[PDB]
């Protein structure tokens, strides 16, 4: 029973910098072809 | 460093809670530190009540640490920023664009210079086109061409802009095979989808914390470099649960709990976003008002009680595929004469 993460409804990404503990960009994917 | 990033953080998510109140619907993609550089680069120029309210707005805590310690922690960040690296292009930049009639304490420029990496250029305004188009070429220059609009208008009788960009292009530390990508659905609800195309990886061992109080699971994928993404997945109609429990505190558990996990099969679609924003209503909610009002105490910049806030905006563009990822963004403050 192997895992499988399927990124096909809305998520959220958070960029970061290990180094500055930075928030470069932070994201809600809600609709990838949205107008 | 630790202060900072602690306050960066808490104003990345508390500006993303009101993006999503703003827009309930849309994607959301902004630089919380762009914004939140841009913001301390105002406060150099600020006073008494509009000064304390964008410090307190950019959530510091003033019994904690100070002006100076503050704007010091911003000239270090930049200075990390902006170092040279083979793995990963990375830069921010600040700059000032001025009247020329405009007079400015000499303090304030050398500050700007010296803490933010600022010069000033002189900008006549009244020709706004072409203040418009320098501004932007400006920005377009620094991000590589990504931001090519973040002065949509300029008002005539502007007399200061403060703008920051961030420019961001990074390899994955695993990258997609391209031959790997398949049109799939990507699920807008229950029932509706709309077709993309999915990038995958298979066998591949990560960070993952599968989140059963919060109904979500979190990965996350690496950068060859310093940088990585936290991908959260929230279960179907999830999504504003997860939202309203983001803060540092649960990112920081988020980042405690991770464990290596060795995952089949990822799924990611490949895709490219991008959103503008105006900012008033949201530095508003955030406690940020007198530097927009008549009673303005911006004298840090020229000596006088004679600028104010009349705009903050904010555009970014996120771009990610098979190879890595390109993001950046700009953030702007326009000043008129009080
Ligand atoms: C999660 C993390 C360690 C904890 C950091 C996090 C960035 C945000 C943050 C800032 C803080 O001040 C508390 C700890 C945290 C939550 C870092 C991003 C990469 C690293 O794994």
């Amino acid at each position: 029973t192997r895992t499988i993460v399927r990124f096909n409804r809305p998520f959220l990404m958070i960029i970061v910098d290990h180094f500055t503990w930075s928030i470069f960009f932070m994201s809600k994917v809600t609709n990838p072809k949205q107008a | 460093d630790r202060g900072l990033a602690s306050a960066n953080v808490d104003f990345a998510f508390s500006l993303y809670k009101q993006l999503v109140l703003k827009a309930p619907d849309k994607n959301v993609i902004f630089s919380p530190v762009s914004i939140s550089t841009a913001l301390a680069f105002l406060s150099l120029g600020a006073h008494n009540t509009t000064l304390t309210e964008i410090l307190k707005g950019l959530k510091f805590n003033l019994t904690e640490t100070s002006e100076a310690e503050i704007h010091q922690s911003f000239q270090h960040l930049l200075r990390t920023l902006n170092q040279s690296s083979d793995e990963l292009q990375l830069s921010m930049g600040n700059a000032m664009f001025v009247k020329e009639q405009l007079s400015l304490l000499d303090r304030f420029t050398e500050d700007a210079k010296r803490l933010y990496g600022s010069e000033a250029f002189a900008t006549d305004f009244q020709d706004s086109a072409a203040a418009k188009k320098l501004i932007n070429d400006y920005v377009k220059n620094g991000t590589r061409g990504k931001i090519t609009d973040l002065i949509k208008d300029l008002d005539s009788q502007t007399m200061m802009v403060l703008v920051n960009y961030i420019f961001f292009k990074a390899k994955w530390e695993m990258p997609f095979d391209p031959q790997d990508t398949h049109q799939s659905r990507f699920y807008l609800s229950k029932k509706k989808w709309v077709m993309v195309p999915m990038m995958s990886l298979h066998h591949l061992t990560i960070p993952y914390f599968r989140d059963e109080e919060l109904s979500c699971t979190v990965v996350q994928l690496n950068y060859t470099g310093n940088a990585s993404v936290f991908f959260i997945l929230p279960d179907q109609d999830k999504m504003e649960e997860v939202e309203a429990m983001l803060s540092r505190e649960t990112l920081a558990r988020w980042g405690d709990s991770l464990e290596f996990r060795e995952i089949g099969e990822l799924y990611l679609p490949k895709f490219s976003i991008s959103r503008d924003y105006n900012l008033n209503d949201i530095l508003l909610q955030l406690g940020i008002e007198e530097a927009f009002t008549s009673k303005a105490d911006l004298s840090g910049i020229t000596g006088a009680r004679n600028l104010a806030v009349s705009q903050v905006v904010h555009k970014a563009v996120l771009d990610v595929f098979e190879e890595g990822t390109e993001a950046s963004a700009a953030t702007a403050v326009k000043i008129t004469l009080l």
